[PDB]
């Protein structure tokens, strides 16, 4: 944020509408500079998020962070399968498996 | 009474950045304008990136070249970063060229020069070579739009030409502020500022015009109803 | 020939080809049986100017939903040095195939805490929730997990 | 849901009797080329191809719509079986 | 390779109107199996409602 | 870090020395003992489970290496740490059904 | 607040909408949020609810295409949760199919 | 990349749906989301904006000899719709008196010069014999929506301000689903639904909201 209020931009109009809501929730202390409140949301690990489909903000402040997430071994590529008709079994003549 | 045409400001820095203000606009046109533009600015804006590679004495991606510390998977990957600006407009496709040897950390400038093509990041690392290690590429970069992945375009000049993935789009990032403003009389007007970041092929400004142009072009489709 | 344009003289795919489902990887021929062409068949050929052939396509193709880029081949005959295989087998050919697996809709992701789930959707970056300063998120997990 | 189902179950005394009436009528059609249909061309179920709209092929969708009209008769012991499998191969050939 | 585009357009005609069945792991009751009209999709995965 | 160690899949420094050559295929190192070891690189080996067991090099020519330093990352190791996956920017919020 | 007798709230006075579209129009313009209890004239009876509870009711009413039935099935003066919604599907089932 | 075909399905003067497909990926929301904004922000209509009633001090009061309360009449008045035929025109007072045992309608408003009452049979209030109804109503040209407690206009002490329902649009609902053309299958298909009050039309309302839109495209011309 400090990068911001120096690079020539202030608080944003949607960040207030969200801050309005955060106050009804109780995430922020009412009657404090937006920076004070955004600070307060941050420390709760929450940030303002704009839906990219509209530009409008998420009515709430969201948890956004950095996670360690592995790709497991179980991939669709190894498990999609289908047969119309195929092999059958010697004694039963039912399809193989 | 209605507001009138507002004051366009333009604050370009380098060939990369840009800040584009519009003042003043009717309350709730901050987004009504700044979102759909940012949507088209991320998705539809032509540009360049590499498409395919031959490497002398190589036949598939998963190879390895002696006296170069990088595997071909990491070279085809260091070559996606490379960003190529075309100068001639009617130029659709190039074929760069490279060769080096000895203990040289081949960076992206080491490519041979062509006219109507500038290597917008010369300092790019490419491949580390030690005494005895050769190299000879034939990259094939293209103007296109959006994201077109290897498994999808199959671009082979030679027979052992590794197709590569294209980050065509030249827009690195697009944010946009909406802050409060007034035309003396009225409150709660909107001050749209439009950030734009770029690689160099096209520039924040040219991007933003191009975005608008498509946006305009699209509204025409509403002309002929059934 | 199109159906062989990637096989070497012997019947091996060339190292570095692209192979997809249906493609021959190693051609092979076994001899037909006591059903060597029956009447129905001995006649169909009688019209086409080719007589019944005595060997059979047993080529090793590729399985449905597999494939990639031939990265190596190993050919072990017997009559070559160092090598002797299980009785009655002339020659055994192995072809190792590779693939670069991008993430795709269905694969499983997990974190170290037991949040596990399948990739159900890949939005383009213009749809991702993002921070004021233009940056789009990568993963949208759902709080109902916690 | 299936279009109109709620009234279908209204007609028959037990849901399963609908299912066979539908499936039977729906095969009377598959074998006869639909010539026997009791529809008119504008009620004809129609699917949309990449070229242009055409007759719905699914003989079962037909049979169901077909049934809603009321233009069909259902019930036990109404004909000789062999006197239908020909009089209908007569009125509409194979 | 040999699959040409209008193969799929051909398929879409095929399956019109008709349903398939989905079955899930333990069919504990009458409803481990239910009927659906398939809508064809790219990718490998089944889409459940 | 230990895990990448005892896993014996990454590739380390036997004694103090300096690095002679480096390459997608091998890593040779002059030691203070004058010995010229040549550690070759297990490059793109197919594991039991099909997962490419790939050894990549992490030093450059002449690099001065104290003992037990690193010379190549095993698979799923980054500069010697167990790299089981990736770090991503995650948002935690319902998203329209997906 | 008890204001001269009955208990109502500051928001049930300020804002009094003649029809539901207007109440939603106010919501589209920042005036009120969906969780604010307001006053709206829906089908004669002039009710004390929220636009949320009014939106919901239209959802039901438009989906089953019978505004009259739909009015009856829902309970409106309550948050929708697992039970109430379950109860609607059953009640809808019994009277619409 | 074909010419996106544009489809109208209107009913009357108040409702039409407009379907525009196929469209490159992401764009059915790139359009039509802004259109939503605009079709509700800036569609110039007409709105009741103040009221005075002969013996009525504040909003929350009962008129004697009348069945409705004050608010109830303010509400009915919120629903009137009238188009200004002379494009110049920008305000109007509407006069209406009547009394005794009748029910007043929007037809019963004192006619005026190029002021078309769209919905004449709308009902304003009922009177019992001995009930006097005498009132004047202000009606302006404007956009969007404006609480009463936020434009204030009083033409006289004891005139009440009503909430200002300009927009001839009543809802915008748009619905972007996935659709395919040949082998390209990610395309947007945009359905857009538009309710109005008859003052302007669904088809009309849109083409204006379209028109506004390009007009801001031009606000990227003279830099600085």
């Amino acid at each position: 944020f400090g990068k911001r209020k120096g690079e020539g931009f202030g608080v944003d109009k949607r960040e207030v509408e969200v801050l309005r809501r955060a106050e009804k929730l109780g995430l922020v202390t009412p009657g404090k500079t937006p920076e004070e409140q955004l600070k307060e949301l941050f420390l709760q690990g929450k940030v303002v998020l704009y839906d990219g489909r509209t530009g409008e903000p998420i009515e709430g402040p969201i948890v956004v962070g950095q996670m360690f997430i592995m790709k497991l071994y179980h991939m669709v590529e190894d498990k999609m399968h289908a047969r119309s008709t195929g092999p059958y079994s010697l004694i039963t003549q039912q399809p193989l498996g | 009474s209605k507001l009138k045409a507002p004051v366009f400001t333009v604050r370009t820095q380098g060939r990369e950045y840009g800040e584009f203000v519009l003042e003043p606009l009717e309350r709730g046109f901050g987004v009504t304008l700044g979102n759909p533009l940012r949507r088209i600015l991320l998705s539809s804006i032509p540009g360049t990136a590499v498409t395919s590679v031959y490497i002398e004495d190589v036949l598939h991606e998963f190879s390895t070249i002696p006296g170069v510390k990088e595997d071909v998977v990491e070279i085809i990957l260091n070559l996606k970063e490379l960003v190529v600006r075309f100068l001639n407009p009617s130029l659709q496709t190039v074929t760069l060229l490279l060769k080096a040897e000895g203990p040289k950390e081949v960076k992206a400038r080491d490519f041979l020069p062509v006219a109507d093509v500038e290597i917008m990041n010369p300092d790019l690392h490419i491949a580390t070579l030690e005494e005895g290690g050769r190299l000879n590429m034939e990259v094939r970069v293209d103007r296109g739009v959006g994201y077109v992945p290897a498994e999808k375009h199959g671009i082979k000049d030679r027979i052992n030409a590794i197709p590569v993935d294209a980050v065509f789009s030249p827009v690195r990032r697009v944010a946009f502020q909406v802050e409060d403003t007034r035309l003396g009389q009225r409150t709660d007007l909107d001050k749209l500022t439009l950030r734009i970041w770029t690689d160099g092929s096209v520039t924040p400004l040219e991007a933003l015009n191009q975005a608008v142009e498509i946006l305009r072009e699209h509204l025409t489709y509403f002309s002929n109803p059934q | 020939e199109a159906a062989l344009r990637d096989l070497d003289e012997e019947g091996v795919v060339r190292i570095g080809a692209e192979v997809k489902p249906g493609d021959i990887l190693v051609g092979r021929t076994s001899f037909k049986g006591e059903s060597e062409p029956t009447p129905e068949e001995r006649l169909l050929r009688s019209i086409f100017g080719e007589k019944a052939r005595d060997v059979k396509d047993t080529s090793l193709r590729v399985p449905p939903g597999e494939g990639g880029i031939v990265v190596r081949t190993v050919r072990l005959r017997r009559g070559d040095p160092g090598v002797e295989l299980k009785p009655g087998v002339r020659e055994v050919v192995r072809v190792y195939v590779a693939q670069k697996r991008k993430l795709q809709v269905g694969d499983k992701l997990a974190n170290r805490h037991g949040n596990k789930g399948v990739v159900a959707k890949i939005l383009p970056v213009e749809d991702m929730p993002h921070l004021p300063d233009g940056t789009p998120v990568d993963v949208i997990l759902n709080p109902l997990g916690v | 849901a299936e279009p109109g189902i709620d009234k279908l179950f209204g007609m028959v005394d037990s849901k399963y009797r609908l299912t066979v009436v539908v499936a039977k009528r729906a095969q009377q059609l598959l074998r006869h080329g639909f010539k026997n249909t009791v529809l008119e061309p504008e009620e004809r179920p129609k699917m949309q191809t990449l070229e242009g709209l055409f007759d719905d092929p699914n003989a079962v969708t037909w049979a169901m719509k077909e049934l809603l009209t009321g233009r069909l008769v259902f019930g036990e012991n109404l004909v000789p079986e062999d006197r239908l499998q020909k009089e209908m191969e007569r009125l509409y050939p194979v | 390779r040999d699959i040409k585009d209008e193969v799929w357009d051909a398929l879409e005609e095929v399956i019109h109107g008709k349903v398939v069945l989905l079955n899930r792991a333990p069919t504990l009751h009458r409803l481990g199996i239910q009927a659906f009209q398939p809508v064809l999709v790219e990718g490998q995965s089944i889409q459940l409602h | 870090e230990r895990v990448v160690r005892d896993s014996l899949a990454a590739l380390y420094a036997e004694e103090d020395g300096e690095v002679a050559k480096v390459d997608g295929n091998r890593i040779v190192v002059r030691y203070e003992d004058g010995r010229l070891v040549e550690y070759p690189l297990r490059r793109f080996y197919r594991s039991n489970q099909g997962t490419a067991l790939d050894q990549r090099p992490r030093v450059v020519v002449g690099q001065r290496v104290r003992k037990g330093d690193l010379l190549a990352d095993g698979p799923a190791s980054e500069n010697g740490f167990l790299a089981l996956g990736q770090n991503v920017l995650v948002a935690i919020m319902p998203f329209d059904g997906y | 607040i008890k204001v001269a007798g009955r208990e109502t709230s500051v928001g049930r006075l300020k804002y009094v909408f003649a029809n539901p579209d207007e109440a939603l129009l106010a919501v589209a313009h920042g005036i009120v949020d969906l969780q604010d209890v307001v006053t709206v004239r829906y089908m004669g009876k002039r009710l004390e609810t929220s636009p949320g509870r009014i939106l919901f009711a239209r959802i039901v009413a438009e989906a089953v295409e019978d505004e009259k039935v739909a009015w009856e099935l829902i309970q409106l003066d309550v948050p929708q949760e697992k039970n109430s919604l379950k109860d609607l599907v059953y009640q809808a089932f019994l009277r619409l199919g």
